[PDB]
């Protein structure tokens, strides 16, 4: 299962 | 023995064109189980395994969602990269991603990961302790920077050490039969005669599972490792892998050399010997 | 998957330190938002505590978050008459995929002015383009006393309003009555209130 | 910026048997760019259906990706392996040897 | 920040419109909501990036799309009575904090029959005497009735320029017909000033109200003047009486 908070560089 | 889930993630810029690229794929240990291409006509993530077919709409329609997110971020960061690189637009450029986690034998989490890459080269990673990252670059510093003051890794930290181990356990469960596997490799040995007094011998290993494997030639008990020819384990098609080493040796002599396989699949390390 | 706030209303002297309660049934939180809206306005955003932290302060408001227990908690130092608001909280899901937030109902909150000098009264303002028509000015009155509605149709009172005149240090509550009935006077307008023994009356 | 060129394998699935069934791969690997052409070849023509894996990538995150297409092996024919990619300046040709 | 517009709007039952979002943070989550008394802030749809758009707790009605990263338009095809509330934009990254955005809001009024719309009458009241004497202060009292629908932003003038010390308005108009789900409204404002100000016959107040109605497209043919958008204001100037 995906991680689902992703965060920009 | 031990496990990981791995999720890998590829978005290359494509100028003139409309979108960017973004593909996404998932595995445990050497099983690819998903994936995501946003070409592709469906816009939806992909059963790549049959073991994965088993989960219902809630998990597919989540799990779609989440990766067209990451698709959506990652399109962000392509233009980002751009500016911490100040790089013309007109150029194609490539950011990958990886991150998962290992279990041990116990099935208990051993290990997590993030890193990413712009341009084929190490950008950003989390340290194995889950708490701080290394940057790569100067241009990296400003991420780093970002992402401490958002308390990335501690959010990150969670998801590594309970979501990402608590859904592999599932799916090595739910893919017993095909995750919690391990095939023998088949080995034999070919001979070619090269020169007049020379011929090149051939160790091969196929049909094994995982793609974890060890071959080496011997002559007269003592390693070749420098006259090996070695080429990279390659996948069958099939699930399983294939690898072979080979070397050269004088006409006549083929009965000083052996090989030796060492794989989990089996009991025992084989010795394979030319025999006319 | 369900944000209360309980008590849904509170009514607090200005100065006071003030607090306001946030619950929600399950932990797997992302973020813990609050915000403030006041009514015909739009929503400001207060304060955002992530879920791996403790709390967070700007001026005088000061939030904390205890993940485990499902509850969040708004102070509010030494409270002023603009902080009067509906107080909102909300949180996000760690896991799950929609990334939607779930919002609780608020606590509609009044900060009472202090008025150092209370001088209740009721005064008639004519229309300047004609004093043919006027209105009734109730004003300066204390925190103790609420407008009524009236009790006759086409009769319109408006609810108290604080004004302040900031380079005089000084601030005032008034509400406004008035109507085209022949019958309605400012002796009569706020008959409906209970209003201040000695509210000042000119003739 | 860094660029690698690709590893190219071609090889069968199964043991090579004249007559029989099987799957013929052409492994590229340890590639940057991603862009990459690959073809399949049967005695020098562009074969038709020939699907890939999905793109994934390695630790040192160079490229990886296997294609193939189902074929029936002869004495006769003979298959190869045609790769372009920016670090190519021509289209490398890689024949199939079953032999080996 | 988030911009949405348009902030206020009339539109007649079966009307189509599109209320805009737009972004520039790079926020890959905007959605939609209408807020409405006892019922809370409801969630329309949502989008956590270009090309997709997924349905929240009140879908029907609404269509959106999301082919920028920046914008996420939501559209009424055939707009009903029963969408008449306060709609609010807001947008979020799939990351870092977490934080939510929202945008000032856009306050839609949809009607059966347009002949309901009606501009605000607007007066100034002066201050009285017995007030100052009383206190050294004089009060000015606006009032706009008679406006529907409540769509007015009240604002006071003192010799050419906008003040705000000293300035009450009622936070919300009242119905001047109650029993009415279609009253007209009215709303109140007070200006406080001290007793010198208003006694110098140099002093000019205006209290202007800004109404927002109907436009160019919209059908009349009435007899009453077309109530379009349009500011209504009252006067009144300093006296030594």
């Amino acid at each position: 299962s995906l991680l689902m908070w992703i965060t920009q560089v | 023995g031990s496990h990981s889930m791995r999720y890998f993630f590829t978005s290359v810029s494509r100028p003139g064109r409309g979108e960017p690229r973004f593909i996404a794929v998932g595995y445990v240990d050497d099983t690819q189980f998903v994936r995501f291409d946003s070409d592709a006509a469906s816009q939806r993530m992909e059963p790549r395994a049959p073991w994965i077919e088993q989960e219902g709409p809630e998990y597919w329609d989540g799990e779609t969602r989440k990766v067209k997110a990451h698709s959506q971020t990652h399109r962000v960061d392509l233009g980002t990269l751009r500016g911490y690189y100040n790089q013309s637009e007109a150029g194609s450029h490539t950011v990958q991603r990886m991150y998962g986690c290992d279990v041990g034998s116990d099935w208990r989490f051993l290990r997590g990961y993030h890193q990413y890459a712009y341009d084929g080269k190490d950008y950003i990673a989390l340290k194995e302790d889950l708490r701080s990252w290394t940057a790569a670059d100067m241009a990296a510093q400003t991420t780093k920077h970002k992402w401490e003051a958002a308390h990335v890794a501690e959010q990150l930290r969670a998801y590594l050490e309970g979501t990402c181990v608590e859904w592999l356990r599932r799916y090595l469960e739910n893919g017993k039969e095909t995750l919690q596997r391990t095939d023998a490799p088949k080995t034999h040995m070919t001979h070619h005669a090269v020169s007049d007094h020379e011929a090149t011998l051939r160790c091969w290993a196929l049909s094994f599972y995982p793609a974890e494997i060890t071959l080496t030639w011997q002559r007269d008990g003592e390693d070749q490792t420098q006259d090996t020819e070695l080429v990279e384990t390659r996948p069958a098609g099939d699930g399983t892998f294939q690898k072979w080493a080979a070397v050269v040796v004088p006409s006549g002599q083929e009965q000083r050399y052996t090989c030796h396989v060492q794989h989990e699949g089996l009991p025992k390390p084989l010795t394979l010997r030319w025999e006319p | 998957q369900e944000v209360t706030q309980i008590p849904a209303a509170l009514s607090v002297p200005e100065g006071e330190n003030l607090v306001l309660n946030c619950s929600f049934t399950d932990s797997a939180i992302y973020n813990l938002q609050w915000f403030r809206q006041d009514p015909g306005k739009g929503l400001t955003s207060l304060l955002l505590i992530q879920s791996s932290q403790r709390e967070q302060t700007s001026g005088r408001l000061n939030a904390s978050l205890d993940k485990s227990s499902g509850r969040s908690t708004l102070y509010i130092a030494a409270s002023q008459p603009g902080d009067s608001a509906t107080y909102l909280c909300a949180v996000r899901p760690t896991s799950g995929g929609s990334y939607i937030p779930t919002f609780g109902r608020g606590t509609s909150l009044i900060v009472h002015p202090y008025i150092q000098n209370p001088d209740p009264a009721v005064y008639q303002l004519r229309d300047s383009k004609s004093s043919d028509k006027s209105v009734c000015l109730f004003t300066d009155f204390d925190s103790q006393t609420n407008v009524s509605q009236s009790k006759d149709s086409d009769v319109y009172i408006t609810d108290k309003c604080v004004l302040d005149m900031r380079s005089m240090d000084f601030k005032s509550n008034s509400a406004v009555a008035w109507s085209n009935k022949s019958d309605f006077a400012c002796a009569n307008a706020f008959n409906n209130s209970i209003i201040p023994e000695d509210t000042f009356f000119p003739s | 910026m860094i660029q690698r060129t690709p590893k190219i394998q071609v090889y069968s699935r199964h043991p090579a048997e004249n007559g029989k069934s099987n799957f013929l791969n052409c492994y590229v690997s340890g590639f940057h760019p991603s862009d990459i052409e690959v073809d399949l070849l049967k005695n020098g023509e562009r074969i038709e259906k020939v699907e890939h894996s999905d793109l994934s990538f390695s630790k040192d995150w160079s490229f990886y990706l296997l294609y193939y297409t189902e074929f029936t092996p002869t004495e006769k024919d003979e298959y190869a392996c045609r790769v372009n990619h920016v670090t190519l300046s021509q289209p490398k040709i890689v024949k199939w040897d079953r032999d080996m | 920040g988030v911009t949405q517009t348009p902030k206020f709007q009339v539109l007649k039952t079966g009307q189509s419109m599109t209320l805009q979002c737009a972004q520039d943070m790079n926020h890959e989550y905007m959605s939609w909501y209408r807020q409405d008394p006892g019922m809370g802030l409801r969630l329309i749809h949502y989008s956590v990036g270009a090309g997709i758009t997924d349905q929240g707790e009140v879908p029907n009605g609404y269509n959106v799309s999301r082919s920028t990263t920046e914008d996420f338009p939501l559209r009424l095809l055939s707009a009903a009575p029963s969408q008449t509330s306060v709609y609010f934009c807001a947008s979020s990254y799939v990351g870092n904090t977490g934080e939510l955005f929202f945008g000032e809001g856009s306050r839609l009024t949809v009607l059966e029959d347009l002949k309901n719309v009606f501009p605000p009458e607007v007066a100034v009241f002066e201050p009285s005497e017995a007030e100052i004497s009383h206190t050294q202060k004089a009060t000015l009292v606006c009032l706009a009735t008679g406006f529907y629908p409540d769509h007015v932003e009240l604002s006071w003038w003192v010799n050419g320029k906008e003040v705000h010390s000293g300035v009450c308005t009622d936070p919300q108009p009242l119905k001047e017909q109650p029993a009415l789900n279609d009253s007209r409204y009215a709303l109140s404002s007070r200006l406080r000033v001290s007793a010198t100000f208003w006694q110098d016959p140099r002093n000019h107040f205006r209290c202007q109200v800004q109404f927002y109605g109907l436009s160019e497209n919209d059908e009349w043919t009435q007899d009453r003047a077309k109530p379009v958008t349009q500011i209504v204001s009252a006067e009144a100037w300093g006296r030594a009486d």
